[PDB]
């Protein structure tokens, strides 16, 4: 749950 | 004794306080302290790029491939970028930079072109590194300091190097403030340019547009002008400034936020960055959470919604009703 919510996309940039 | 490499005169003009981020030794325990405790650092000596520096647009047409190049092009100083996935879900937004696929050469002759018809146009590469690169690209990539980085990323429990970018402006092109969800070395190989820097902690005061905006992760508030009314508290930001040249490699820490711009009056400028995916969440949670985490948990609620909700132009309706009157 908490680490659910903890975590991170990889986007950079322009799109991702 | 080469003289002043640039003045202030060359620096745009807005209405923050900023200090300086620490010029640093590699070899200085001050800058590994600032990397592992995720604050910015420009390194001096690194020899990052070492190979790189001889670069200009004669060496890279000849060396570069026949690759293709993605050119930004743009009306304004101000380069935003946008999504083009997300474009659907905000019907009413049209961008203000095109994307152009083109050879190198093409591009060179381009800024020619601009430049000797007087031209008001302006032009940004920014593509990735890949195989199509001719055989004295790949040499000068393979002489970049690989043990020092790689040092860096073992040290920081890093995850894998995803893609270096490689990035040629025009003199007085910004990129405005945005934050990235990678670690990035920033090396600086040709010109000149100004970095503004912020801490994830001044979210509030920075306004990214919504994460399902096709402009997600840049902040909607025009530096030139300011509208306090509806950003308040822009009022209170405060930068981390630096100018980086040839040589220096600037630490730009994951979630912080960043505007760049190449000198006004001062050529072309020359960049390779490295972005590493962060580490991963750790086993146990220490309370109260950082700034950065907090950033992550906003990201993934407005994610969430969007989602659960089948629609994410439902998730800023949604999100009001569930505070007006009850937690403001
Ligand atoms: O160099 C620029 O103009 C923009 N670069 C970045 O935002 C980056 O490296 O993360
Ligand atoms: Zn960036």
């Amino acid at each position: 749950v908490v680490k659910l919510l903890l975590e991170h996309g990889a986007d950079v940039x322009a799109q991702d | 004794a080469l003289g002043p490499a640039w003045d202030e005169s060359q620096l745009r003009s807005y209405s923050f306080p900023t200090r300086p981020i620490p010029r640093l030794s590699q070899s200085d325990p001050r800058a590994e302290e600032l990397i592992e405790n995720e604050e910015p650092v420009v390194l001096t000596d690194t020899n990052l790029v070492y190979p790189a520096l001889k670069w200009d647009l004669e060496y890279l047409q000849e060396n570069i491939g026949n690759g293709d190049f993605s050119v930004y092009s743009a009306s304004t100083h101000k380069f935003l970028y946008y999504d083009e996935k997300k474009m659907a879900n905000f019907q009413n937004f049209k961008p203000r930079s095109n994307r152009e696929e083109m050879k190198f050469h093409e591009f060179v002759e381009k800024l020619q072109d601009i430049q000797q018809r007087g031209g008001e146009e302006r032009l940004y590469l920014q593509q990735t590194l890949n195989d199509t690169v001719g055989r004295k690209i790949v040499m000068d990539f393979l002489g970049f300091n690989w043990n020092w980085i790689n040092k860096q990323q073992g040290k920081r429990g890093w995850g894998q190097l995803t893609s270096n970018l490689l990035l040629i402006g025009m003199e007085g092109n910004v990129t405005p403030a945005h934050y990235d969800e990678q670690q990035n070395f920033f090396a600086q190989i040709k010109g000149y340019k100004r970095c503004i820097l912020f801490p994830p902690d001044q979210f509030e005061c920075l306004y990214p547009y919504p994460v399902h905006h096709p402009c997600d992760r840049q902040s909607q508030v025009d530096f030139d002008n300011p509208d306090y009314e509806r950003f308040p508290n822009f009022q209170n930001v405060v930068g981390y400034e630096t100018v980086v040249g040839p040589g220096d490699v600037l630490y730009i820490p994951m979630y912080w936020w960043h505007h760049i711009e190449s000198l006004l009056n001062g050529g072309i400028t020359i960049t390779v960055n490295f972005w590493y995916k962060g580490a991963p969440t750790p086993k146990r949670i220490e309370y109260p959470l950082k700034a950065h985490q907090k950033v992550a948990i906003m990201r993934n609620i407005e994610k969430m919604l969007g989602e659960a909700l089948g629609n994410p132009q439902e998730v800023g309706p949604l999100l009001n009703t569930m505070i007006k009157g009850r937690y403001n």
